[PDB]
């Protein structure tokens, strides 16, 4: 019998694994969508950081 | 953001993280010619991809007791790649432009630069130091080409003109406490439709050093300069064999 409040509220016995990822099915490689310029600020991809 | 941007057009990209926005050349856009107001009658070609691109056409060094620097266009790409091509090979030319500077330097230099775009910028003589000689600038001097020309006299423009109202033109300024590049956006700027890309010149480039570059002995001395550019929403007419100049 669980009557503490930090007993009943414990996540202890969670056995499930939580997944960030998930697969997705590809029979084929991915297309190429049309891109045209683009000139503005603030929005940049090239810029990353290893 | 605001101080990070990207720029990429055709197979080319800028990058850069010390931005100060961009100035788009008299609040419009560069657009193609409309039909009520074309005025020839062939079908003008617009190469597209080929020619829209970023050229980076050289670099100049920066000193504690530089005047400044000026680019005419598109003198500086007319003999560069397909867009020098196509306008040695063609009678017309339409096409605006976007301009980036690059200048870096360390959080311990400073130095303000003044880059602005002057349509028309016809540059004077000193009419033989008195006054009565009847002279006109050189070949070297109104068409330097791709590697510039520096001025004489910066406080008059060379055109008798002052600097300090060079302000009410497209500019930035590249101080170095702030940013390290700059962008102007210029549209077509012409009273015609279209017009030679070899005689005629459609504006000026300039870049003079307001306040002097100062650093202490230690640091890095050699702080360049470097102009990158594009040709855009380009409009060539009038096809006949290739002419040298």
């Amino acid at each position: 019998g669980d009557r503490v409040a930090d007993v009943i509220e414990s996540s202890i016995g969670d056995s499930v694994s939580r997944a960030l990822t998930r697969a997705l099915p590809a029979p084929t490689g991915q297309d190429t969508q049309v891109s045209s310029h683009r000139l503005d600020t603030g929005k940049v991809p090239a810029l990353q950081a290893a | 953001s605001d101080r990070v941007a990207q720029l990429t057009i055709g197979n080319s990209t800028i990058t850069t993280q010390e931005a100060a926005n961009i100035i788009v050349g008299y609040g419009e856009w560069p657009s193609y010619c409309s039909d009520s107001d074309a005025t020839a009658v062939d079908k003008p070609t617009r190469p597209d991809v080929s020619v829209n691109r970023f050229y980076t056409l050289d670099t100049k060094l920066w000193e504690k007791s530089s005047k400044g620097w000026y680019w005419k266009f598109p003198d500086v790409l007319t003999e560069t790649g397909v867009f020098g091509q196509n306008a040695q090979f063609h009678y017309l030319y339409r096409s605006g432009f976007c301009i980036h500077v690059q200048c870096n330097a360390s959080k311990f230099h400073q130095g303000a630069l003044l880059v602005a775009v002057l349509p028309e910028y016809v540059i004077g003589s000193v009419a033989g130091g008195t006054g009565t000689e009847d002279t006109h600038p050189p070949y070297k001097q109104t068409q330097p080409g791709a590697d510039g020309f520096e001025l004489q006299h910066p406080y008059v423009l060379d055109a008798g003109i002052p600097i300090s109202q060079l302000t009410v033109c497209p500019h930035q300024w590249i101080n170095l406490r702030t940013n390290n590049c700059a962008t102007i956006i210029v549209p077509y700027i012409n009273a015609l439709p279209f017009d030679s890309a070899l005689n005629h010149c459609n504006f000026g480039l300039l870049v003079v050093p307001i306040s002097p570059l100062d650093y202490d002995q230690g640091a890095t001395p050699v702080i360049p300069i470097t102009i990158t550019l594009a040709p855009m929403c380009s409009e060539f007419a009038g096809l006949r064999q290739a002419v040298t100049q």
